[PDB]
């Protein structure tokens, strides 16, 4: 039991940081999304001419 | 008289000592309910706290 507990610490899974990371990467995703929005706006400003 | 002594010695070898057993019985009862409370409550709060 003791060695199994030790091992699980490394290779185990725990939900808390998992869902925290879900939030985190979703935020990263949205960041890149608005980057794309800016990429649109600049090109449109070109097209106006 | 020898027989009485013998069954006394038998008893010695096998004791209810009612009082010790039931005192530790109550102790273990409290410990049991405590451990179960620990499981339920802690597990519980953490679930819906983390899911949210």
């Amino acid at each position: 039991k003791q060695l199994y507990k030790q091992q699980q610490s490394v290779s185990g899974v725990n939900l808390d940081e998992e869902y925290g990371n879900l939030q985190r990467y979703q935020q990263y995703y949205l960041a890149n999304a608005q980057v794309l929005q800016t990429a649109n706006a600049l090109f449109d400003a070109l097209l106006n001419i | 008289d020898r027989a009485l002594g013998q069954k006394l010695q038998m008893s010695n070898l096998v004791d209810v000592d009612w009082n010790s057993v039931i005192s530790s019985y109550v102790m273990q009862q409290a410990a049991l309910q405590a451990s179960y409370k620990t499981f339920t409550d802690m597990q519980g709060m953490s679930l819906f706290q983390l899911n949210r």
